[PDB]
């Protein structure tokens, strides 16, 4: 029946958007990751900056 | 009767003809409503328990014999854009080329509205064609 299956696409359109938003995740998590760093090194070049 | 005289041309005539029918479903439809009164409880949806052998006797009279050939060209109407519903669905069976049409496609200026990832063809084999 195409109204029950309007539903199922409607599901199957979630489901891929669910993917590809992990996928955003993992990169941006790899940017975070490697970005994560400056924290360690930063609050000392701007010293008499000030 | 149109295919009887193509049957003849067939067969008689031994000539090569074309048949073109609009619209098969109609065949079905009209069994259907006439199923109530003859006493047949309907079958799933609401068509008639006959509809698949009723179809398949017209369908295989529609074919090439050696003495001659009959291009049949059917046009089948999917009710509410269903493709899953049972008179459509059972004429897949009986085709050597199916062309499925999409409202999506025509909406976006696309005519002919073929969606060519839902059609297919037997002679798309090598062997066939180049």
């Amino acid at each position: 029946s195409g109204k029950l299956r309007l539903y199922k696409e409607k599901l199957e359109g979630y489901n891929r958007f669910y993917s590809i938003v992990k996928t955003i995740k993992m990169v941006t998590l790899a940017k975070y990751r490697a970005a994560q760093g400056r924290i360690r090194t930063r609050d000392f070049s701007l010293r008499y900056t000030e | 009767s149109a295919l009887t005289m193509a049957e003849y041309f067939r067969d008689v005539e031994g000539q090569d003809v074309l048949l073109f029918i609009d619209n098969i479903f109609r065949f079905t439809q009209a069994n259907s409503e006439v199923s109530a009164l003859l006493g047949r409880i309907p079958a799933a949806v609401g068509y008639q328990p006959t509809l698949a052998e009723d179809l398949g006797q017209l369908q295989e009279r529609i074919t090439s014999t050696t003495k001659g050939s009959i291009t049949s060209v059917q046009a089948v109407y999917v009710p509410a854009d269903d493709i899953t519903d049972p008179a459509p669905a059972t004429t897949f069976s009986h085709l050597d080329a199916t062309t499925v049409l999409d409202r999506a496609v025509a909406e976006s200026g696309i005519y002919p509205a073929v969606n060519p990832l839902e059609c297919a063809s037997r002679i798309m084999d090598p062997d066939v064609i180049s």
